């Protein structure tokens, strides 16, 4: 629900100018909003939920042969007919048995037989189709107040402080307004139906576990399949075989369990669990964060007059910021916690910015732990907690200097452009003009081009790109980039994006 | 893995009905044809590469018909 | 690695009635690879069912069975007096190859009470220094039976030698011989000798007694 | 069939550990390398065809390295 | 070549292809196998749960 | 007449007794006591920690 | 002040309980029962037979 210790933690730089913002989020990633008058926010997906799922069809991967029956007939008799062709449970096939005068017939060289075997399915997979309204999204939202190592990673604890909230956005109710209490209210307007594509794929159950598969590939699977209701199947002859015909003897043999082949047929499928509602891991949702009622109270709180302490030692979040936890032994609380991030000790001018804005002591109780995060600048810096003699400081250094960070925005920005489709420009939030046409140019470019030849797998589009790079070598003036258009970017990039 | 590198073909004696015989003709083509139907936009620019280089006419198709078979399943 | 057990270990059923043996194999999915052996005590067995569907040469068509994986069965619908034997089975796939705790066929008849005869030791054995009091239990069915040697009203488990046969060929009952071995001096210091035989037929133990002072 | 025409890759959102990811690099190469080791005598005459025609040097290898990848699993 | 038993039935396979099969295999005697990790998989690690 | 046993192949397997020993970052390798027996299938890994 | 233990290295070792299970040609792999315990160091091999 919060951004604490998440695998992917990305931030948001507030330019103010508007109280509303359109952001896209994910299950693994946690967005962090920092703005003026608005405290630090956490926005992430818990999982993707779906309420009602219809049964599209099923697939029998594992079968067994039962009741082999072959009716032998003489040559020149034409078709052979076994009485088992009436029931659909019996799998019947034409054929022949080369006849002499020794076996069953008075003629030579030819024959006719009808080989029927009752079909028995040992194991079958089942698919499921997703309805748009049934899709639910549990979106953890959190605002950073006074926190500890316990309550901050705790939900119900911050609900008592009204600093964390959960909710379910559906196409029936895409808009939800939740109050943060002392910090005001925020309005979240999402797009549940358009976050994913509900009809783009199915949910296939292989064995006990269920998995995601494209629905156009779902019907293109070659394997005996099943209608929703009960009985009559199609292509059930594929799991069984035939042999030579010696007199009346022909053995219909069944293929083994194809479950492994189904697991082999699954490559990019996402593992999905379930209990009473399916929980999808990687989220895609378009929400609107309205901060209008969210504000800062409590500027009435001056600095704290007493000693600090470290409840836990400082470390690096790996996302570019440094978090600390402080146990304040002074009894003068509630008070605004003095703290900064400075270049040198002789220079009291704050440089680094606090990730958690306005650190505050909850209650007058001494030794109360408080967890506050800050973003120091690049190079050698210092974490200074308190003013005067009361201060206890720490040295920090961060090698991520904007040279490499410019590429971390650039390179990941193109990675943000990839795999997000046309929604990639939603990071262009509070947009228009550029950001609007930047998505619009890529809109039809996303509705054509890459999607037209899309479906290429790994080196398929990657290898030919190197051959399409040769198209840029042979060309004419003003015709150079014409053969080079789709080559560089959008093609080799995603090939370099996923290596492996 | 078991999916690829099949036993086929034995090709020692073996005049008989094997485990899978008639389905051996449907191994590559149909699965590669389902790939080129999967990716038609590639097939348009695919055969273009053949007419690009060499100016030798009939062997330019030798590029395409061979190269169009390369891309499916690499 | 695989454990095999065959049940019921002893089955009393009349000839002609179907006998379906509940069995199993611990290491699972043996495919079929399960067999059946009939062995009379003191003989080598004979393979009954292989492929689980198929007889050997000499075994007649009355033997059958089915199964796969863990469980397997031996189904003989017309059990016969020639079918009387100890049934064995054995497994394949993994190694080492091992068998199961076997199962006995028993032809069912009316429950018979034992004929109990307790013989005092011969005068020839007394002169040899020992005394062996023997107790013969003949023609009792079923095999469940017990002997208790009561000397002067007190049971003695020392020197008790119990020799009992298997199910008979003629009447298909069981016969038991119990032997109480003592020294002549220990034989002459104890008076009443009796072997009480309790059986499922007689709700009370069959008491055959003699005293040295008596005859 | 289920052996070929795998779901991979989804390539929609999907930053996660998929069903099979690290094994996706071992799909083609290793199975095609096990094929060319299976048939070394072909590999000797295979690359010969590249040096036969066109006399254009560096693109003669473009024949081979592509054509040597064609023969495995067609 | 060899004779490979698949399920109840047995079948013929080339012995050089027999050893080249990718699947957990077994020594003749009893116990310790090779490449048995291929029939099993892993997932993400959340706390102690995998 | 006589056929020797070259080897075997396990195509179908099942997972039993999942055990994962969690450790802190910077501790290097993680060692579970199940690596002694060959019956237990062990693998290294990591868990992103907060 | 405080130093964590990253790992260790055994530079000096000694051989204990040499065990070699001989098998016939064409039997494929040889399996010794000592491959269960990780304390036993096992290796494949062959012995040219007459």
């Amino acid at each position: 629900f919060n951004c604490l210790g998440m695998g992917n933690r990305d931030f948001i730089e507030g330019a103010s100018g508007a109280t509303w913002v359109d952001l896209v989020l994910e299950g693994d990633s946690c967005l962090t909003i920092m703005a003026n008058d608005k405290p630090t926010l956490d926005v992430r997906m818990i999982n993707i939920e779906a309420s009602q799922l219809a049964e599209v069809r099923s697939y029998c991967y594992h079968a067994s042969v039962t009741d082999i029956s072959t009716v032998a007939r003489c040559p020149m008799t034409g078709e052979a007919h076994n009485e088992k062709r009436a029931d659909s449970s019996y799998v019947c096939k034409q054929g022949f048995t080369d006849r002499g005068w020794g076996n069953g017939c008075g003629l030579f060289g030819k024959g006719s037989i009808d080989t029927c075997a009752k079909f028995s399915c040992t194991s079958k997979a089942i698919g499921r189709t997703i309805q748009p309204e049934n899709i639910k999204y549990e979106v953890g939202i959190f605002v950073h107040g006074t926190t500890t190592s316990e309550n901050h990673g705790n939900y119900s604890a911050q609900v008592g402080a009204s600093q964390a909230a959960k909710f379910t956005v559906t196409p029936n109710a895409p808009s939800i307004t939740l109050k943060l209490g002392d910090y005001g209210e925020v309005t979240l307007d999402c797009e549940p139906r358009s976050g994913l594509n509900t009809e783009a794929f199915y949910v296939m159950t292989v064995g006990s576990k269920s998995f995601l598969v494209h629905r156009e590939w779902f019907h293109d699977l070659a394997l005996p399949w099943t209608p929703p209701s009960s009985t009559a199947w199609r292509n059930r002859e594929l799991l069984m075989e035939f042999e030579e015909a010696h007199a009346t003897k022909q053995s219909v043999v069944a293929l083994g369990s194809q479950e492994g082949g189904l697991h082999q047929a699954l490559a990019g499928a996402i593992v999905v669990e379930y209990s009473s509602s399916v929980k999808l891991t990687s989220g895609h949702l378009k929400c609107r964060l309205k901060m209008d009622k969210l504000a800062l109270k409590g500027t009435t709180y001056g600095m704290c007059t007493g000693k600090f302490s470290f409840a836990k030692n400082p470390a690096d979040t790996g996302h570019g910021t440094v978090v600390i936890e402080l146990s304040y032994s002074g009894s003068d609380g509630p008070c605004k916690i003095p703290i900064v991030s400075v270049a040198s000790l002789n220079d009291m001018t704050p440089v680094g910015r606090l990730v958690t804005v306005n650190p505050f002591v909850a209650t007058s109780s001494a030794n109360s732990k408080v967890l506050v995060e800050m973003e120091p600048p690049f190079g050698d810096s210092y974490i200074v907690v308190g003013r005067g003699d009361k201060q206890i400081n720490h040295h920090w250094h961060k090698a991520g200097s904007t040279l490499g960070k410019a590429f971390l925005t650039t390179l990941k920005g193109a990675q943000r452009l990839a795999a997000l489709g046309d929604t990639a420009w939603d990071f262009g939030s509070i947009g228009g003009v550029f950001n609007s046409i930047g998505k619009a140019v890529h809109q039809v470019f996303g509705g054509a081009f890459r999607t037209l030849f899309g479906g290429m797998s790994w080196i398929t589009q990657g290898l030919m790109g190197a051959l399409l790079l040769w198209m840029g070598v042979n060309a004419r003036d003003r015709s150079i980039a014409l053969a080079f258009l789709a080559t560089g970017g959008v093609l080799l990039f995603l090939a370099t994006n996923v290596h492996a | 893995s078991v999916s690829v590198q099949t036993h086929g073909e034995s090709s020692l004696v073996n005049k008989t009905e094997t485990w899978l015989d008639s389905t051996k003709a449907t191994r590559y083509l149909m699965k590669t044809e389902n790939w080129i139907i999967r990716n038609p936009g590639y097939a348009f620019l695919a055969a273009v590469l053949g007419w690009m280089l060499g100016s030798n006419n009939g062997q330019r198709v030798v590029f395409t018909i061979l190269l169009l078979l390369v891309a499916p399943a690499y | 690695d695989i454990v095999l057990t065959q049940s019921p270990a002893s089955l009393a059923v009349s000839l002609g009635q179907r006998a379906t043996i509940s069995c199993r194999a611990s290491q699972s999915v043996s495919t079929s690879y399960m067999h059946w052996y009939q062995q009379k005590p003191g003989q080598p067995p004979r393979l009954l069912i292989y492929l689980v569907s198929n007889l050997e040469s000499g075994v007649p068509s009355r033997f059958s069975g089915s199964g796969s994986g863990t469980d397997f069965t031996l189904n003989i619908h017309p059990v016969e007096a020639e079918d009387e034997a100890t049934y064995y089975c054995q497994h394949i796939r993994e190694l080492t190859r091992s068998e199961a705790g076997p199962s006995w066929l028993e032809i069912k008849r009316a429950d018979a009470a034992p004929t109990v005869s307790i013989f005092p030791p011969s005068s020839e054995q007394l002169t040899s220094g020992g005394a062996s009091v023997v107790c013969f239990l003949n023609n009792f069915y079923p095999k469940d039976i017990n002997v208790k040697w009561k000397i002067d009203g007190s049971e003695r488990q020392n020197g008790v030698l119990n020799s009992w046969t298997d199910q008979d060929s003629k009447d298909s009952t069981y016969s038991m011989s119990s032997t109480l071995t003592l020294t002549k001096d220990e034989y002459e210091r104890h008076n009443s000798y009796t072997c009480e035989a309790t059986h499922k037929t007689s709700t009370s133990p069959i008491v055959k007694s003699f005293n040295r002072n008596e005859c």
